[PDB]
């Protein structure tokens, strides 16, 4: 079984990082919608944090698997 | 096959085979003298009837001879 | 070729000619029916024998009558 | 068992005769094709008109009764 | 009257359903028509082509292939300007349809009736009567 | 907000007036019958909605309400299976002793001596043995009571009432407009996220909270009435944490992403449960939870009302390369304006999924005690092969209907359809060649082996003892799947299926699953499969590609999808329609699926199923005769059909005598079909003329003039009786054989 | 960029110019092959095709034939190949007789004289190629085995 | 004994079917109604529907009952 850990500030760091990474990515790549103050709506934010949680969870589970944590 | 499947299906198969033979290199050097057509409606009824009948005769002749020979009684 | 005949019970409805996919039939003047016209077959060499003309015939017994005969490349519907 | 099979053979001889007799008597014509004689003994059909005329020739009743002959001799 | 061989053809990306060696060795059929538009039609031999505005020329292997396009062009695009020709490998061009300038469904003077039988179909002779004699079954 | 709900209110009046006027839906049939053909033409075109109406809106409304009617019928059917399990079954007796009691949920009335069909299935019970696998489903659900089966029957009854109400409501009270139905992005988002995703999520939740505790208690050995009721696991988290100690921490490990705490009940074990011979339900719970996450994530792909998402039109129009012209341009317009194009795709996929279901369910038995219930394993494999094959041929049927009717060349210039129709001779000629090559090189190997074995030349055969056609690629893939646990699936503990290699899993001394070795006989029968699938594809594809026109008939689209012929000319154009290729390909589907189920039945009896003796020897049902006898046709005739038809023929006077009766009845129906298949309409119309004369003579002629069936209907009736007769023969033979011996 | 075009710049001909049908590699191979090679006599065309076909016919008859396990397997395989050559050369002869009307010109296969020259070359080449295969397999032990001589 | 009986019964069924086939060929090709006015042959054709419908009846009669008794027994 892959080794996962209880929540720590490092897990929080990975989630926060992945979320911000996806906010910036969503500002660049979402085709239908002041770098972040132009056309930034709730759907765009909600979609990017949805992916940020998907990417963050995948990253946390993988970095816990390999030992990086 | 001759009694259930009928001509239009087979003529459309044969026209794709005619296309393929004419378009295949090293094979289009050889040409038919008679245009390949599907069997006729009456001809295929006869061919299926002959195959049905021959299968009927050969199956029963094999059974009536082998069952009696093998059993002897 | 096939042999296509038109009998004098033809009412000149022009439907068999319209049905013809191969321009076998045409209309000629005839005083026998009320329409003043009867079907004719001057091109039975192009007749494929589809018998669509027979289906379109509204007479009790088809005035247009296809009799399948000798086969040719044209009457066999061969594009090869 | 002999009684039942003899009646089965009676059905088979009568049914093969029905198909063959229907072919012979309707060989020269029928309501579906009155001028059947003009087309011969073995022709495919008269086309899809008048509802459909597959196996309308007298040869085709030979064809259909050949199965019933095989079934009865079976 | 004669087929102008230089008529441009419809834009077809080609197909495998077109004509084979019998077209260049036995007979080929051609159909021409005038279109008011640059419009897509369906080929009898396959997919879709675009007929050009102005005059179009087609090469088909069958007269029914030509008349199938003729009906598609008359019922969907209302072209009544179609002429169907049979082109021999010799280079002879035979005009076919409409044969005398008027459609077969319309009466025309100078048409002689071929195949017309003076009696009804039930007055045909029985085959036994016409057996072993050259006399025809249509009376 | 361009995705919106729009409905016409009170479109159609709920009146019995059109019920009283049969044929109301079409202009041809509404003027009443004059011949008996009208009667047949009534049923033949009833569900052909796009033949009655021009508007896509009324067509879509009729389809939506007919889907609710179908769902109502399925829910009524399910409610009946639950009620027959509750009331007329030995389910409670089967729960106590799953390996000895035979499932039975059907009891016959004593009328004409037919009460012999209430055989001794076990558990102090008499009834018809049932093979649908419902008992194994219910044990997997954790039902453990007939009261809960009554509550499931009522839940099915309530759903059946709600679906028949919803069909009435959505046709007669609030029918959606066409712009509602043409929301493929919204529908896909909801059917991936909502239907499949919350379906898996809710089912995984049920498995974790109900199936897992109840089935752990059942496999521990606790009697069904000693097991706590399924809500007592929901409340008493302490009692649930006894069985799975991870429940002591609750949902904190889920949200904090500490998911390895849940490894007690979300496993990746693989293999089978040794006690039941079924899949580990902890694996099934993890499986459904993982599918739920991806299905919900997938249902966020498409753009609906907020700018995020894909336009499927943009995805399709961007995929074009140098070989394929304009590419997938125009396919979105097709699939949102043609129902038949959607039904062609979805029927081919539903049939493919049903075929996948049959292979995966036998190989990886998913229910407790289903693997060693061999009548159920054979029944559900054979059933889902037939549902798969039928649905695949209906995918080609509605591909033909799309091509004849909904295809417009103007909107399909130089796209993928245009290019396929423009090289259909190359496609059909290459498919024709591969089918000839593969009939020669699969069935001709059988003819070679028949000939050599008949000639005394056993050294000249294709066999394991002679020339060995080994399936090296299939054996190699089996090697990889046996080596996969710990190597390429490192966290797996066992193989995905024991069919690939590994242990023999035995439950109640009967083999649950065991390695299926592949030899020369398996090479030969798999190439038989590849051949029969290829030929069925050739007939169905030749019908789709040549549905609109040929070199033979250049105007085939004007004759329609379903026409009998275009006359005896051009040599004869009998069966030239796309319908007649569906008709001819349903025979070859029958041929294909019959060989697949024969291969499965013989191979599983010969090499998988049987009893485990002391020292782990497995005495198989037919004693390993597949390897040396499935290489000849005489072996299939002798060692499979003749040897195993013993049970149907000798079933009279027992509980399996119904199978002997259906065996004979289906031989009758199959033969009776050949009257419609080998004959033509003109014979029967002239015979009917003589019968009409006999009626006229007695002044008893009907006013609805009797006609022989149409040419197409004679073909359809022949095919329907042929399929019923063949499949019913195989159904009776399979079921009496495996109920007696397995 | 489109890699498929109408064949011979004629849209209504029943062919499509495709990479497989009309690449330079395909055109080079067909022209290089003896049947379509320019400058090649019909007899020489038959000799090259025959040498090829007779050479590879021996191997299936030898390796998979009824007498394969016998020491006379190669002789049986050669004789079976030779018998097949004689049947095929009869087929070539009868096709030539019916298909082509007698004409003076012999420079093409599609002529009565040219197909007779082709059949003559094919027989000589096929018997020679079959013989060459027999000589090579007899001399080389590795060819006598199926490649398992190293094993 | 089995081969001889089976052989000659199959020859019998072929000859009997062929007899009716050539009666159909006779009607199509060699039968002249004017030369055969009100004969046994013309009057057989005159009631062709009585003959065929009564063969249909007896075939159906026997088939329904013989099969029904057999199915009853099964
Ligand atoms: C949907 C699946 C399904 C299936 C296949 C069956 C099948 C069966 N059930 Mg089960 N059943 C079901 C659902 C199902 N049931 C449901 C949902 C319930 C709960 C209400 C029950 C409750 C139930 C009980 C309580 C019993 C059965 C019994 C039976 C058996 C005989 C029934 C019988 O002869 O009725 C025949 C009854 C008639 C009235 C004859 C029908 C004749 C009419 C004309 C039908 C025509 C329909 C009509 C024409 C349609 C048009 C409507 C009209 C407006 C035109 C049979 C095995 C019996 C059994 O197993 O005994 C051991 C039994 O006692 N069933
Ligand atoms: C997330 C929402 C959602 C869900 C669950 C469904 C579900 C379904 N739709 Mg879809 N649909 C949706 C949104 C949704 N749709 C939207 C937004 C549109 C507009 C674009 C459509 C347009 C549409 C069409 C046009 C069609 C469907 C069809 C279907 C049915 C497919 C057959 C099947 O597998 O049913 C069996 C599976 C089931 C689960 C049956 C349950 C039935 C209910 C309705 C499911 C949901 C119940 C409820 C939400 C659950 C509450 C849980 C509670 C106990 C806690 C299925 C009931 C087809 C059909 O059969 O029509 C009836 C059809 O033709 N739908
Ligand atoms: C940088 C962080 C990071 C790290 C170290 C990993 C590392 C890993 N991931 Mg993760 N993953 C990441 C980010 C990361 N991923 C992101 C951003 C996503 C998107 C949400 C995913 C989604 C993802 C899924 C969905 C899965 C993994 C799995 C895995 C493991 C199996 C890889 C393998 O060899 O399978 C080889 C697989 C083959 C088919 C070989 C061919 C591997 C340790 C898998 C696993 O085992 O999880 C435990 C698994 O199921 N990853
Ligand atoms: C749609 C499906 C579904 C539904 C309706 C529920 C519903 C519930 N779950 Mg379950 N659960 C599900 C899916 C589902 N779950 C899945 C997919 C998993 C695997 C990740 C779990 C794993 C799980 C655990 C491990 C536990 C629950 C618990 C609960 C209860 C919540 C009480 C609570 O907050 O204590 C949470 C306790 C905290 C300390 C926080 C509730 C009845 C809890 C319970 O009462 O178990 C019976 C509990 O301990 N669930
Ligand atoms: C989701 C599945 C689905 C759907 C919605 C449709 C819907 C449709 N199909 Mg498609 N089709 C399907 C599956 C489907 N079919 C499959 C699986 C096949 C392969 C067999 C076909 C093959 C097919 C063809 C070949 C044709 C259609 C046609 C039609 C249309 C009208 C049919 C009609 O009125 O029949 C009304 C219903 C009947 C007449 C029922 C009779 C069918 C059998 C004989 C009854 C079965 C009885 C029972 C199962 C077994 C007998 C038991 C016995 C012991 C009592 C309609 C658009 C036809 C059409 O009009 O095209 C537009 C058409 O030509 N389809
Ligand atoms: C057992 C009966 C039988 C047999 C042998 C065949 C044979 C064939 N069918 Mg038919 N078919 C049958 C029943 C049968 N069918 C029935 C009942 C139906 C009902 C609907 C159909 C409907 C049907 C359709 C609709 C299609 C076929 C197709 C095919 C061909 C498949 C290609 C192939 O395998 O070539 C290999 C040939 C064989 C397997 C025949 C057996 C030959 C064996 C191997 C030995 C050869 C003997 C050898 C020549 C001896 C020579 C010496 C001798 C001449 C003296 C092939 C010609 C397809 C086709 O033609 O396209 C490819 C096709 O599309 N069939
Ligand atoms: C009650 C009505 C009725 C009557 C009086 C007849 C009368 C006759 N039929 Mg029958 N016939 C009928 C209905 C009827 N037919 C129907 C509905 C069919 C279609 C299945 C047929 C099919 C049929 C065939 C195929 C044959 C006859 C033959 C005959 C003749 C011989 C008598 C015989 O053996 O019957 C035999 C009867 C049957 C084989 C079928 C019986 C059909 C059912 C039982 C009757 C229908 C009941 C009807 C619905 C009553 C509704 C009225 C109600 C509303 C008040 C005789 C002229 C035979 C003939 O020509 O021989 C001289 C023959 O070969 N008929
Ligand atoms: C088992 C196979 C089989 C069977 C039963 C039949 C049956 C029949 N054939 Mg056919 N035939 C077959 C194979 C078969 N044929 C084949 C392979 C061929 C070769 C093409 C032919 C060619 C052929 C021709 C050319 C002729 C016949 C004729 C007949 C009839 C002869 C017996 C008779 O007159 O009354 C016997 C009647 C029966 C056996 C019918 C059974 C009664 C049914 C089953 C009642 C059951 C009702 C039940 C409730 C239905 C449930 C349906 C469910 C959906 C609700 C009968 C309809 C002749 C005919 O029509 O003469 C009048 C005729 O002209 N047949
Ligand atoms: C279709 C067709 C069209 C027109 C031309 C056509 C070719 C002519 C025609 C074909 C017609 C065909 C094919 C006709 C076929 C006709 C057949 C097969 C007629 C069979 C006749 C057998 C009889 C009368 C047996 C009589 C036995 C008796 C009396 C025994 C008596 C007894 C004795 C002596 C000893 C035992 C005691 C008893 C029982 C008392
Ligand atoms: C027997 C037969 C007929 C005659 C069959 C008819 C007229 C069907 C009439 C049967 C009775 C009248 C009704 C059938 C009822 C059955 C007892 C069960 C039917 C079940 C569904 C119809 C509901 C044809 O018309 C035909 C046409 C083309 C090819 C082959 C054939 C063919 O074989
Ligand atoms: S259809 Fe019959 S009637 Fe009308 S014109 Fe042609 S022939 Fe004369
Ligand atoms: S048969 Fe077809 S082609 Fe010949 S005439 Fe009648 S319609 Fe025209
Ligand atoms: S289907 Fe019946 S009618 Fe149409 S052609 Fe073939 S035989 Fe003649």
């Amino acid at each position: 079984v892959p080794q996962t850990v209880a929540w720590s500030a490092k897990t929080g760091a990975v989630m926060v990082l992945s979320n911000i990474l996806c906010i910036v990515a969503g500002r660049y790549v979402i085709q239908v919608k002041s770098g972040s103050f132009a056309g930034f709506g709730l759907p765009e934010l909600l979609a990017s944090t949805s992916l940020g949680h998907i990417v963050g969870s995948g990253a946390i589970l993988g970095l816990s698997y390999v030992g990086v944590l | 096959m001759f009694l259930i499947s009928w001509r239009g299906y087979w003529q459309e198969l044969i026209e794709t085979l005619v296309w393929a033979h004419e378009r295949t290199p090293l094979a289009n050097l050889v040409r038919w003298k008679d245009k390949p057509v599907a069997l006729s409606i009456v001809q295929a009824r006869l061919v299926g009837l002959i195959h049905f009948t021959a299968g009927y005769i050969f199956t029963y002749a094999a059974f009536v001879i082998a069952s009696t020979t093998g059993k002897f009684g | 070729s096939h042999s296509v005949k038109v009998y004098d019970t033809c009412i000149g409805c022009t439907q068999c000619v319209r049905a013809c996919p191969c321009d076998v039939l045409e209309m000629v003047s005839w005083d026998g029916c009320k329409a003043g016209q009867i079907a004719s077959a001057p091109r039975t060499e192009d007749c494929i024998g589809c018998k669509r003309c027979e289906t379109a015939c509204p007479t009790d017994f088809l005035s247009v009558r296809v009799y399948l005969g000798g086969e040719t490349t044209r009457s066999m519907g061969l594009a090869y | 068992g002999d009684f039942l099979i003899h009646h089965a053979i009676a059905l088979a001889l009568h049914t093969t005769t029905l198909i063959l007799v229907k072919g012979a008597l309707d060989a020269r014509g029928s309501k579906l094709m009155p001028d059947k004689k003009d087309f011969g003994y073995a022709f495919p059909c008269d086309g899809p008109g008048r509802g459909g005329t597959c196996d309308i020739s007298a040869w085709d009743a030979f064809y259909l009764s050949m199965f019933w002959m095989l079934n009865t001799i079976g | 009257e004669t087929l102008n061989l230089q008529i441009p053809s419809p834009t077809f990306e080609g197909s495998t359903g077109g004509w084979l060696r019998a077209a260049e060795v036995e007979e080929k059929y051609a159909i021409t028509w005038t279109s008011p538009k640059e419009q897509v039609f369906e080929m009898p031999t396959g997919g879709a082509a675009i007929m050009r505005q102005g005059e179009n020329l087609l090469y088909l292997a069958r007269k029914e292939q030509c008349l199938a396009l003729a009906t598609q062009v008359k019922n969907s695009f209302k072209i009544t300007d179609y002429k169907v020709y049979r082109i021999f490998p010799s280079g002879e061009v035979q005009y076919l349809h409409p044969k005398d300038g008027v459609f077969p469904e319309k009466v025309n003077a100078g048409r002689v009736g071929v195949g017309n039988v003076s009696h009804s179909i039930g007055k045909n002779l029985n085959p036994a009567q016409i057996k072993f004699t050259s006399k025809s079954f249509n009376g | 907000k361009k995705v919106s709900i729009t409905v016409d209110r009170d479109p159609v009046a709920t009146s019995f007036e059109k019920w009283a006027q049969p044929g109301h839906f079409s202009r041809t049939l509404a003027k009443g019958p004059k011949t008996t053909t009208w009667i047949w033409n009534l049923h033949a075109d009833v569900h052909d909605f796009d033949s009655h109406t021009n508007s896509l809106e009324d067509i879509s409304r009729k389809i939506f309400s007919a889907h609710f009617g179908q769902l109502s019928i399925i829910f009524l059917w399910l409610s009946g299976m639950y009620f027959h399990g509750a009331r007329f079954s030995n389910y409670s007796a089967w729960l106590s002793n799953p390996t000895a009691v035979k499932p039975s949920a059907q009891v016959v009335w004593p009328i004409v001596g037919q009460e012999v069909l209430n055989g001794d299935v076990g558990g102090g019970f008499q009834g018809v043995q049932v093979t649908s696998g419902f008992f194994q489903i219910w044990r997997s659900s954790g039902i453990t009571s007939e009261v809960e089966l009554y509550w499931c029957a009522l839940a099915g009854l309530i759903m059946s009432g709600l679906m028949i109400f919803a069909g009435w409501f959505h046709y007669h009270k609030a029918a959606p407009k066409l712009e509602w139905f043409q929301n493929a992005e919204s529908m896909l988002n909801h059917h991936l996220s909502g239907l499949l995703g919350l379906g898996c999520l809710s089912w995984a939740g049920h498995q974790i909270h109900v199936s897992l505790p109840v089935n752990k208690l059942l496999d521990a050995g606790v009697a069904p009435q000693e097991i706590p009721l399924p809500h007592e696991f929901l409340v008493n988290r302490d009692l649930m944490a006894q069985l799975y100690p991870s429940f002591s921490k609750g949902l904190v490990p889920f949200f904090t992403l500490n998911w390895s705490e849940y490894s007690d009940f979300l496993t990746f074990k693989g293999g089978l449960n040794p006690v039941t011979g079924g899949l580990w339900l902890s694996d099934t719970a993890h499986h459904h939870l993982a599918l739920a996450v991806l299905f919900i994530v997938a249902g966020h792909m498409y753009r609906t009302n907020w700018g995020i998402g894909h336009s499927m039109k943009e995805i399709l129009e961007a995929h074009k390369g140098p070989f394929t012209g304009e590419g997938h341009k125009g396919l979105y317009e097709i699939l949102t304006t043609s129902w038949h194009a959607q039904l062609a795709i979805n029927l081919a996929m539903l049939g493919s999924v049903s075929i996948i279901v049959a292979h995966h369910m036998y190989a990886m038995p998913p229910y407790p005690y289903i693997a060693t219930d061999y009548p159920t394993q054979l029944s559900i494999f054979t059933h889902h092969m037939w549902i798969g094959g039928f649905c695949v041929c209906g995918g080609a049927a509605h591909a033909g209907i799309f091509m004849v009717r909904d295809y417009n060349p103007a909107q399909n210039y130089n796209n993928l359809l245009d290019r396929v129709i423009r090289h259909r001779d190359a496609i059909i000629s290459h498919l024709n060649w591969i089918c000839i090559f593969l009939g020669f090189h699969s069935f001709g190997l059988y003819i070679h082996n028949d000939t050599m074995r008949a000639l005394g030349r056993t050294q000249d055969m294709f066999s394991d003892t002679a020339i060995q056609l080994k399936p090296v690629f299939a054996q190699w893939v089996q090697s990889i799947h046996t080596l996969a646990p710990g190597n390429t699936t490192p966290n797996a503990l066992a193989t995905a299926s024991y069919a690939f290699g590994g242990d023999v899993v035995a439950v109640g001394n009967k083999v649950a699953m065991m390695p299926i070795s592949l030899g020369t006989a398996d090479f030969m029968v798999h190439h038989i499969h590849a051949f029969t699938i290829h030929v069925t594809v050739l007939i169905l594809l030749k019908g789709v590609l040549f549905s609109r026109n040929s070199r033979l008939i250049p105007d085939k689209a004007n004759l329609g999808f379903r026409f009998p012929c275009d006359g005896p000319g051009r040599g004869g154009t009998c069966q030239s329609s796309a319908w007649d290729s569906v008709f001819l390909g349903l025979f070859w589907m029958y041929n294909c699926i019959s060989v697949v189920i024969f291969h499965f039945s013989w191979k599983m009896q010969s090499d998988v199923w049987g009893t485990v003796q002391s020292d782990g020897t497995v005495t198989h049902i037919t004693g390993g005769n597949f390897a040396q006898s499935a290489i000849t046709i005489n072996g299939w005739l002798r060692d499979f059909l003749w040897a195993q038809a013993s049970q149907v023929i000798q079933s009279y006077g027992s509980a399996l005598s119904a199978y002997g009766l259906i065996f004979l009845g289906a031989h009758f129906i199959w033969a009776f079909s050949l009257m419609f298949l080998f004959s033509g309409r003109g014979y029967w119309q002239e015979l009917i003329e003589s019968i009409v004369w006999a009626h006229n003579k007695l002044n008893v002629a009907p006013a609805i003039q009797p006609r022989a069936l149409s040419i197409t209907q004679g073909r359809a009736v022949g095919l329907a009786h042929y399929l019923l007769g063949g499949i019913g023969t195989t159904w009776a033979f399979f079921l009496a054989r495996i109920i007696s011996v397995g | 960029s489109q890699f498929i075009k109408p064949y011979n710049d004629d849209p209504f001909v029943g062919n499509l110019a495709t990479p497989v049908s009309t690449s330079s590699f395909t055109k080079s191979l067909l022209s290089n092959l003896p049947a379509y090679r320019a400058g090649l006599s019909p007899l020489l065309r038959g000799v090259e095709i025959g040498l090829t076909h007779g050479y590879f016919l021996v191997g299936p008859f030898y390796k998979l034939g009824p007498l394969r396990n016998s020491d006379v397997a190669l002789l049986s395989g050669f004789f079976s190949a030779l018998g097949l050559i004689v049947i095929l050369v009869a087929c070539l002869t009868i096709y030539g007789v019916v298909s082509f009307e007698e004409t003076e010109a012999k420079d093409q296969l599609q002529t009565a004289k040219g197909w007779r020259q082709f059949t003559s070359g094919w027989l000589v080449g096929s018997v020679g190629g079959a013989s060459f295969a027999y000589i090579l397999i007899s001399n080389i032990p590795f060819l006598q085995t199926a490649g398992m001589s190293m094993l | 004994q089995s081969a001889l009986y089976t052989h000659h019964q199959y020859i019998a069924g072929f000859l009997m079917v062929g007899a009716f086939a050539h009666g159909a060929i006779f009607f199509v090709r060699d039968y002249d109604p004017e030369q055969n006015k009100n004969n046994v042959l013309a009057r057989i054709l005159d009631h062709k529907e009585a003959i065929i419908s009564h063969l249909s009846w007896v075939s159906l009669f026997l088939g329904f009952h013989t099969l029904g008794i057999y199915v009853h027994n099964d």
